């Protein structure tokens, strides 16, 4: 599987642009796609969501009305038409795939992004900003605003890891299950409104930032982040 | 063709068997010691039924 | 004298209401007789029961009483029910004829689209069109007494060329076009049966002829007399006021006893009714 | 030559018959006299899973007791989520003549085979979000009647060419061929520990096969016609066989003989499916009359009826936690009783 | 005059 | 319903929509069951029916907005009693007999017994039978010096290369039908005939027409 995004560049404030993400290697017709942007030195933020078959569309409250998402299944592309870009959209826009059924792991494969330059909500707080760290166990904590545990027993909280100069990836979905291709040294646990991630025997290429996302109400708020430095 | 059937019957011939009443007693013992966890023989209240 | 008149009225009323209620309960509580034509038969039986228990009393009682004591609402409602039920019965007869044509003259091309989800669509379209077409009657069915106490509930039309044009519209669009459509469809069916036991074919052909001729014989005098009234006015009232028009409406409602007898109560289907 | 072999076979058959008759002390219908009856169990259809457009020929529960596959003759294999009735996958088959279906214990694979002689194995938990055939195990001669997973890499199949086989999914070829039956092989069921398995044939006999060695151990025969279904007691030392003479039977693996027979004078139609309960006290049995029955496995007296189907029931399954019973039938509706 | 009928 | 249960229900509704589309696509087509006897030579038969612009095998034939499916159960050691209830909704069977096999040992009585067995199953009650009689020219060239009157018992007709050999065998194969309800659409196909496809289309159209007569109360 692979996602390649295209667009971006220098854009005058108030203009327009279109971002095109080409998907190669998977069944694009069956995947609901997201857009997750990231400011220069800030954390992730949800932007838009288009379902499978385009039958269900959502947007963020700060980009409601002036963005328009669409998908082309025959050509296997995803389009985001952006209009009247404010000076607060100079962000790298990642494209996220996600398929929802009983036993699935959404947000599994995020593609690369395009860097523009434009010349209520469940407030989640990762209080840890920087933890010093190899070979020793470390722990990260995330605190939710309201109870994320739903009536059917599922607790929707996901953990993502972003390394320096790469795209964040799915570590743990629903606070318990491990994603595929993830080393077994990661573990996740906790209770309603207090969640923790434990790592054992740290190795190289493991420093980075950890984001705790919720998937309960669809503004899909993210966390602040926690950088693990040497 | 013809030796295979007699060979298999001889393999099955020298076989160990037990009495029937012992097997029946073991069967009843299993039907009893695990009856408290049978949601079809003794249905569970509507607070545990997921259907 | 009059004994034969109320006698035939009661006979056809009891026969109609009984047969139609039986047909309804059978084809509704059988759960296995779900074909493309049983939907149309059930719709025709429902419209036929409506025809009977809505039209017969309010036609026999006041035509003898020489007055309408039943009030404006009753007069307004019964008019709309008569108009809707006659149109639904006729359109459902034409729908059955066209379904049989499509399914006996080109069956391989009819296997594609003939499904119950199409019969239901056609039935609801028929009912909606009939309800939308007969709204004019309620618009003007006021009971205006002539003389001291006659009342005479009638569908006085707003102005000239609305009595005549609407009557002619009913005559053509509901007794010539449906009549010729049924005649031609059953003629083509008889032809493709003649092409390719021999009694089991001429029996079907004779039955188709009986259906067509009973439709024409039943609903000819009613529409003829309606147009006679609508054009000439008081001539028809002076001609066929008391006795005759009751027999004419008797002919009309005889289709209420004909339809289930020739469509359902034959053809060995009554074994399922006796089974119920 | 042939005469001596035939005579020795007949003599040893009489020997084994008299042997299994020697260790026959008393019936089960007496040892279970001082037992309180279960009464009458009435179950109501809690779910009704619809979406198939033809007969439903097989069905299998996932080990999490929530998901279940079902295979139909319209070329579809649908994976329902029984709790909320949703569909998770709808796999389109290559040959739409299927007669069996299985679900892996881990929950990764499914399998199906039919009149095309080939057992296809579909891989659900893959990348690319699709559902593609992993292997197509071929090598049988007749149709495949049943197929039951052991691990994610081994599968036992039984075919109408009078043989069973143990396929290694990885390589793709038979690692063991179980032969000895005379008629077709219509159904198969594995022991709870997956070291033995029983198989029912059309010559009025069921056999106990040892997966390790690969040769028959015991041969049970007390029916009068073909055997359409079979299922183990949850203990592992007994199994029930449904036939076409409208009689189930319960045999014992250590007594080497038959214990009980379940039959009423009213039921005359064949039996399509058999299953036990979690405790194993009850015994669900599907019939051609389009209604299930719940026999009392310890007293042989019928203890309920589950009549909710319009056409013959062809598959019947009990969850691993005993919390429900799914029954399928030829009207394209499989229902979930509880 | 004479009583007037109601069509069908 | 949480944020993911709604998406699961949407995916389920799309799955069910695709099920409905594929089902209505597979309702248009008709399915025929080809059941040939031993050494009846249906290989050349299907070859001919396929060349002139026509385990288990399915041959699809596109004929004037219709799609036939010739289902051939080629290799089966399953005694025919356990899988046949799969084909209980077929429009018509296609029995394929041979004429020249009234001499091989005889072989023809086996074909008669097979026809009688298949025709009386309770699954084939809404499906007509379509006989074919291949190898007709072999009968015409072989009926000489044959003395057919000794192999089959009665044979009232002439002991020569008369047309009786072709009509006598059809009468034998028709007299095994439970009468007054089912019609047998016979045919005398040669090795190099060409109208097999047209005759199959005609017999299927007639079958559907009679089923619609029975179903639409028009009888």
């Amino acid at each position: 599987v692979q996602l390649v995004e295209s667009g971006g560049g220098l854009v005058q404030p108030g203009g327009s642009r279109k971002l095109s993400c080409s998907a190669s290697g998977f069944a694009f017709s069956s995947f609901g796609m997201h857009w997750v942007r990231q400011a220069p030195e800030k954390g992730l933020e949800w932007v838009a969501y288009i379902s499978s078959g385009s039958g269900t569309i959502y947007y963020a409250d700060t980009v409601k009305g002036r963005f328009t998402i669409s998908r082309d299944d025959p050509k296997n592309t995803l389009f985001l038409q952006m209009t009247s870009l404010r000076s607060e959209d100079t962000a790298m826009y990642y494209c996220v795939r996600s398929i929802y059924y009983y036993g699935s792991s959404p947000f599994d494969f995020w593609g690369q992004g395009t860097t523009l330059t434009v010349s209520s909500d469940i407030v989640m707080t990762q209080a840890t900003s920087s933890v010093p760290v190899p070979g020793e166990s470390v722990s990260i904590s995330c605190r939710s605003s309201k109870s994320l545990l739903h009536s059917n027993g599922n607790t929707y909280l996901y953990w993502f890891l972003q390394r320096p100069g790469q795209s964040p990836q799915l570590l743990i979905y629903r606070m318990s299950n491990l994603a595929s291709g993830v080393p077994d040294r990661f573990s996740g646990s906790g209770s309603g409104t207090a969640f923790t991630l434990t790592i054992s025997r740290l190795e190289a290429e493991d420093v980075g930032v950890y984001y705790c996302m919720q998937h309960l109400e669809y503004p899909l708020t993210f966390g602040a982040g926690t950088k693990l430095e040497l | 063709q013809a030796r295979k059937l007699v060979e298999q019957l001889k393999m099955e011939a020298n076989i160990d068997r037990i009495k029937v009443s012992k097997a029946a007693a073991d069967l009843m013992a299993y039907c009893e010691a695990h009856a408290k966890e049978d949601p079809l023989l003794t249905p569970v209240p509507a607070s545990e039924n997921p259907f | 004298e009059l004994a034969i008149r109320i006698t035939l009225y009661a006979v056809i009323f009891l026969m109609s209401v009984g047969g139609n209620m039986l047909i309804i309960v059978v084809l509704g509580l059988s759960r296995r007789l779900r074909t493309v034509t049983n939907a149309f038969l059930l719709s025709l039986a429902v419209s036929d029961l409506l025809l009977a228990v809505a039209c017969m009393p309010f036609t026999l009682l006041p035509n003898l009483m020489g007055t309408f004591i039943f009030g404006t609402v009753i007069c307004k409602a019964v008019s709309y029910l008569m108009g809707v039920s006659v149109s639904v019965s006729t359109l459902s007869l034409v729908a059955i004829a066209l379904e049989r044509y499509s399914a006996i003259c080109r069956p391989l091309q009819a296997r594609v689209w003939q499904t119950r989800s199409h019969a239901a669509r056609v039935i609801v379209a028929t009912w909606l069109l009939s309800g939308l077409l007969m709204v004019p009657y309620p618009v003007y069915t006021v009971v205006q007494p002539v003389g001291p106490r006659v009342l005479q509930c009638v569908h006085r039309w707003p102005s000239a060329r609305v009595r005549q044009t609407w009557s002619v519209l009913l005559l053509l669009l509901l007794f010539f076009i449906p009549g010729v459509v049924m005649a031609v469809a059953y003629g083509l069916i008889s032809r493709e049966l003649y092409l390719g036991k021999l009694l089991a074919k001429k029996r079907v052909v004779r039955m188709l002829l009986v259906i067509v001729v009973l439709f024409f014989l039943c609903w000819l005098p009613v529409y003829s007399a309606n147009t006679w009234r609508a054009f000439d006015g008081p001539g028809a009232h002076r001609a066929l006021s008391g006795a005759p028009i009751s027999f004419i409406h008797l002919l009309s409602y005889a289709s209420a006893c004909v339809n289930p007898l020739v469509y359902c109560f034959m053809h060995r289907r009554f074994r399922q009714a006796c089974l119920e | 030559e042939l005469d001596q072999l035939r005579q020795e076979a007949e003599q040893l058959k009489n020997q084994i018959r008299d042997a299994r008759k020697a260790c026959a002390d008393a019936t089960l219908s007496q040892i279970t006299n001082n037992i309180d009856p279960v009464g009458r169990i009435q179950m109501r259809t809690r779910r009704t899973l619809r979406g198939h457009l033809a007969k439903i020929y097989a069905m299998h529960w996932g080990t999490d007791s929530r998901l279940l596959v079902s295979a139909s003759q319209d070329g579809k294999l649908i994976i329902w989520d029984s709790y909320t009735t949703n569909k998770v996958h709808a796999i389109p088959l290559r040959s739409s003549w299927v007669m069996t279906c299985a679900y892996a214990p881990s929950g990764n694979y499914v399998a199906c085979g039919g009149l095309d002689n080939i057992c296809s194995i579909y891989n659900l938990k893959t990348r690319e979000g699709n559902v593609r055939v992993s292997r197509e195990l071929a090598g049988h001669t007749g149709y495949l009647s049943c197929c039951r997973f052991l691990d994610d890499n081994q599968i036992v199949t039984s075919s109408g060419d009078t043989t069973c086989a143990l396929w290694d999914i990885e390589t793709g070829q038979q690692t063991t061929t179980f032969t000895g039956h005379t008629g077709d092989v219509m159904s198969l069921s594995l022991a709870p520990d997956t070291r033995l398995f029983v198989s029912g044939a059309c010559d009025a006999s069921a056999k106990l096969w040892d997966v390790r060695e690969g040769m028959c151990r015991q041969t049970f025969t007390g029916h009068e016609s073909d055997i359409n279904a079979i299922c183990f007691f949850p203990n592992g030392n007994a199994f029930a066989t449904g036939s076409d003479d409208a009689t189930c039977r319960l045999f014992d693996l250590r007594a080497d003989q038959e214990l009980m027979t379940y039959s009423h004078d009213n039921i005359i139609c064949g039996i399509t499916s058999v299953s036990f309960s979690k405790s194993g006290r009850l015994l669900l049995a599907g019939y051609d009359d389009f209604n299930c029955n719940v026999w009392d496995a310890l007293k042989a007296d019928r203890a309920g009826v589950l009549a909710g189907h319009d056409n013959r029931v062809s598959c019947l399954g009990v969850t691993d936690d005993g919390m429900a019973v799914a029954t399928g039938s030829w009207d394209s509706f499989l229902k979930i009783w509880n | 005059e004479a009583y007037g009928w109601m069509d069908f | 319903l949480s944020a993911e249960d709604k998406a699961a229900v949407e995916r389920s509704k799309m799955i069910d929509r695709n099920l409905r589309e594929d089902g209505e696509k597979a309702r248009r087509e008709l399915k025929l069951l080809l059941l040939g006897t031993g050494e009846s030579g249906k290989s050349t038969f299907i070859k001919q029916m396929r060349i002139i612009h026509g385990g288990i095998i399915e041959y699809p034939f596109d004929l004037q907005s219709v799609i036939f499916r010739m289902v051939d159960v080629g290799g089966q050691r399953s005694e025919r009693r356990k899988w046949i209830h799969c084909f209980e909704n077929v429009t018509s069977i296609m029995f394929l007999v041979a004429l020249s096999e009234y001499d091989q040992v005889n072989r023809m009585e086996e074909s008669k017994a097979l026809f009688r067995t298949i025709i009386t199953y309770p699954w084939f009650q809404n499906s007509s039978v379509i006989l074919f009689l291949n190898k007709k020219d072999l009968l015409e060239e072989k009926i000489m010096y044959s003395h057919l009157v000794d192999y089959f018992p009665e044979y009232d007709g002439p002991q020569r290369d008369a047309q009786a050999a072709r009509e006598f065998i059809l009468k034998m194969f028709v007299d095994l039908n439970p009468d007054s309800d089912k019609i047998i659409y016979s045919h005398f196909t040669c090795a190099t005939d060409t109208e097999n496809i047209r005759f199959v289309f005609a017999a299927v159209k007639d079958t559907i027409l009679q089923l619609n007569l029975k179903e639409y109360n028009l009888v």
